[PDB]
C-alpha cells in the first residue's frame, strides 16, 4: 500500500509539472525510517535463518533413532 | 538478492547527475550559455505479484532560460539579445542553430561569423565591406563605415535575424545549438520567421546563467544518496552471504 | 556566476567615464572656443521572472 | 532534504535581494530613476497532524518563502541644473510618451533631448517625442514654459512663433507600470489605461526647463540592507551546514 501521509510540495513555478500555485509534488520518505527498516528486516533476515539451521540439524539426527 | 540491484542503479545515476552538475559548473564564464536541469525518474516494473521494485534513472528535461548578467565591454559589435531572443547562425550541416552568444568576430573576407559559424540574417550569410567599422543598431538593422570617409558615409549593410522562442519547445544538440523540437517544428514551419518584437543593444555580451546555491546543495544531496545506497549495497551482500550458510547440510 | 558582481563592475565603469569626462572639460579651461561636455546613462536590460 | 530546500529558497531569496539592492545602487546618477524594493512572502503550510491546561499539540510545518514582486517607490526626486536649453523636469506625476521602431508606444521620465537633422524633438537614443515637436532653422531661442506651449524665437520677430505643445500622459496606478530597459515604461494590464493631458491640468506635472530630475535613491537605506542581507546569507548557510552534518552522520551510522 502506498502510505496515506500527504505527499511533500515544494514551489517551482518554470516547470511543466507545477499545478496552477506553482507547487510540484515530492514524495514522503523517511530516510531514517527506511535505514531502521533495513536494520530490523536484516537482523530479523539472520534469526530466521539460525532457527531452520538449527531445525534442519535436529531433523537430521532424528533420522538416527 | 535482487535488492542489491535497484540500488547500485540509484548510484550509478547520482553520479551521472554529479557529473552533469559538474559540467555545468565547468563553463561557468562562456557567454551566452545555458545551464543543464537534471532530475531523476521513478521507472516501476510491472511483475506478476506484489510489485515492490521501482528503479530511477537521471533525466535532463533541458536547459533553463533564465537570462545571465551581461558585461559591459564597450566592444562596438558585441549584442545581447532580450528575454526570449534568439540570434540564428548557420551550422556546419547547414541547420539553423539558435544561440544568445553575442560575441561576433569579422573575417578577412568581410565575412561575420560566431565561433566559426556564418550568422546569417535577413538574405543569406550576411557579408559587411572588407574593413569597415560595423556598429549595431537597437533592433538589429548593421550600418557600416569605411574607415578614413566622412562620418556622414555610414550606410546600412544588413540586418540580423532574431527569432522569438517560449523556451519549452526547443532541444539542446550535440554542437550546443538549439533547435526547435519536433512538434513545435511542426506548428511553426521548419523555420522561424523573423519577428520585429525583439529589440538588442550593443556593446554589452552575456555571460552564462548558473546557480552556486543550486550547485552546491546538488552536490550535498547527491553525496549522501550515494553513501545511503552504498550502506544498503553493503547490508544486502551481508544478508545473502549469511543466508547461503542455510544451504548448507 | 554571482549576480551583483557584474552589475558593480557596470556601475564602477561609468563612474570611471563620468570621472573621465569631468577630467577632460577640467583640462581644457585655458583653450579658446571649446564646449563643455556633459555624459547621460541608462538602466540595461531587465530580466521577468514568471509566476503563476 | 526538507531543510536543504528550504535553506536553498532562503538564499535564492536572499540573492534576488541583494540583487536589486545592487541595481538600485548601480545607477545613483540617472536621470529619472525610481528605486525599487523587493517584497516577499511565504509559502504554503503542511499540517501533518491537526490539533488542565496544556499546550495545543499541534504540527504545522512551513514550506519556504518566494519573492512576490519588486514595488517602485515613485516618489519625486530632486532637481539639477545643467544649464541645457532643451531638457525638461517634471514637477509631479505624469510621464512623456515616445514612440519604439516596432510601432507600439513606451513612456518615459527623464527629459533629456536633442534635435535630430529634420528638425523634430528626439531623445537620447533617437526615439522620437510622441507630440512630434519640430523646431525648424535659425532658432535663436528655444522656451518651454510651465504648460506644454513651445515657442521659438526668430531673426527680428517680435514675438515669439508657438511649434505645438507638450502634452504627458498620466495612469491611474503607475507602480504597475512594466519596465523595459533604457529608461521606458510600457503599458500593461496592472497600470489603468493612460490618459494624456496637458501639463497643470487634471492632476498633472509642470515642465521646468534647463533642469533634470535625478534619481531617489537612499543610499544610507541601501548599506544597511545589504549588512542586513549579508548577514542573512550567512545566518542561512549554517542550516546547510548543520542538515549536512545531521545527514552524513545517519549514512555513517
Amino acid at each position: 500500500i502506498e502510505s496515506q501521509a500527504p505527499e511533500k510540495l515544494v514551489y517551482e513555478p518554470g516547470n511543466p509539472l507545477a499545478d496552477a500555485n506553482g507547487y510540484v509534488k515530492m514524495p514522503n520518505v523517511d530516510v531514517v525510517g527506511e535505514m531502521v527498516n533495513t536494520m530490523s528486516a536484516s537482523r530479523s533476515y539472520q534469526a530466521n535463518i539460525e532457527v531452520l539451521n538449527t531445525v534442519k540439524s535436529m531433523m537430521l539426527k532424528t533420522l538416527t533413532l | 538478492d535482487h535488492a542489491i540491484y535497484t540500488a547500485m542503479g540509484a548510484a550509478s545515476q547520482t553520479l551521472n547527475q554529479q557529473a552533469v552538475t559538474a559540467s555545468n559548473l565547468a563553463n561557468a564564464s562562456t557567454p551566452g550559455f545555458r545551464a543543464q536541469l537534471n532530475a531523476l525518474r521513478a521507472v516501476p516494473v510491472d511483475g506478476l505479484s506484489l510489485a515492490t521494485r521501482t528503479l530511477v534513472t537521471a533525466s535532463t528535461p533541458g536547459a533553463d532560460m533564465t537570462p545571465g548578467q551581461l558585461d559591459y565591454t564597450s566592444r562596438p559589435l558585441d549584442v545581447a539579445l532580450q528575454q526570449d531572443g534568439w540570434l540564428v547562425v548557420q551550422a556546419a550541416d547547414g541547420a539553423e542553430g539558435y544561440t544568445r552568444n553575442g560575441n561576433i568576430q569579422v573575417g578577412p573576407t568581410g565575412q561575420l561569423t560566431i565561433q566559426g559559424h556564418p550568422v546569417i540574417g535577413e538574405g543569406g550569410p550576411i557579408t559587411v565591406p572588407e574593413g569597415s567599422e560595423i556598429t549595431i543598431a537597437a533592433d538589429g538593422t548593421i550600418s557600416a563605415l569605411n574607415p578614413g570617409d566622412p562620418p556622414n558615409t555610414v550606410a546600412p549593410v544588413g540586418r540580423l535575424k532574431l527569432v522569438k522562442a517560449e523556451g519549452n519547445e526547443v532541444q539542446r544538440s550535440d554542437d550546443g545549438l538549439f533547435r526547435l523540437t519536433a512538434e513545435a517544428q511542426a506548428e511553426r514551419g521548419a523555420v522561424l520567421a523573423a519577428d520585429p518584437s525583439i529589440r538588442i543593444m550593443s556593446g554589452v555580451l552575456e555571460g552564462s546563467n548558473v546557480k552556486p546555491v543550486e550547485a552546491m546543495t546538488d552536490m550535498i544531496a547527491n553525496a549522501r544518496r550515494f553513501e545511503m545506497q552504498m550502506k544498503v549495497i553493503t547490508s544486502v551482500d551481508e544478508n545473502e552471504g549469511r543466508a547461503n550458510q542455510l544451504l548448507s547440510m | 556566476m554571482i549576480s551583483s558582481l557584474w552589475i558593480a563592475k557596470t556601475g564602477l565603469d561609468a563612474q570611471q567615464t563620468n570621472m573621465d569626462v569631468i577630467a577632460n572639460n577640467l583640462a581644457n579651461v585655458s583653450t579658446n572656443g571649446f564646449k563643455r561636455q556633459r555624459a547621460v546613462f541608462e538602466d540595461l536590460l531587465y530580466q521577468t521572472i514568471r509566476q503563476p | 532534504i526538507s531543510s536543504l530546500w528550504i535553506a536553498k529558497t532562503g538564499l535564492d531569496a536572499q540573492q534576488t535581494n541583494m540583487d536589486v539592492i545592487a541595481n538600485n545602487l548601480a545607477n545613483v546618477s540617472t536621470n529619472g530613476f525610481k528605486r525599487q524594493r523587493a517584497v516577499f512572502e511565504d509559502l504554503l503550510y503542511q499540517t501533518i497532524r491537526q490539533p488542565q491546561t496544556t499546550l495545543p499539540s499541534g504540527l504545522q510545518i512551513g514550506t519556504g518563502v518566494r519573492p512576490v514582486a519588486t514595488e517602485r517607490l515613485h516618489s519625486q526626486g530632486n532637481l539639477s541644473q545643467t544649464n541645457n536649453s532643451k531638457d525638461v523636469a517634471i514637477k509631479g506625476q505624469g510621464f512623456f510618451q515616445v514612440m519604439l521602431p516596432d510601432g507600439t508606444s513606451a513612456y518615459t521620465r527623464d527629459g533629456s533631448f536633442q534635435v535630430d537633422q529634420n528638425g523634430q524633438l528626439v531623445t537620447a537614443g533617437g526615439f522620437q517625442v510622441q507630440p512630434a515637436i519640430t523646431i525648424p532653422a535659425n532658432a535663436l531661442s528655444i522656451t518651454i514654459g510651465r504648460d506644454g506651449v513651445v515657442s521659438v524665437t526668430q531673426q527680428g520677430q517680435a514675438a515669439p512663433v508657438q511649434v505645438g505643445q507638450l502634452n504627458l500622459t498620466t495612469f491611474m496606478n503607475d507602480t504597475g507600470l512594466e519596465s523595459i530597459g533604457e529608461n521606458l515604461y510600457i503599458e500593461t494590464q496592472s497600470s489603468g489605461a493612460p490618459n494624456e493631458s496637458t501639463p497643470g491640468l487634471n492632476g498633472a506635472g509642470l515642465l521646468y526647463q534647463g533642469y533634470v530630475e535625478t534619481s531617489n535613491v537612499n543610499v544610507a537605506e541601501e548599506l544597511v540592507n545589504m549588512i542586513q542581507v549579508q548577514r542573512a546569507y550567512e545566518i542561512n548557510s549554517k542550516a546547510v551546514s548543520t542538515t549536512d552534518q545531521m545527514l552524513q552522520k545517519l549514512t555513517q551510522l
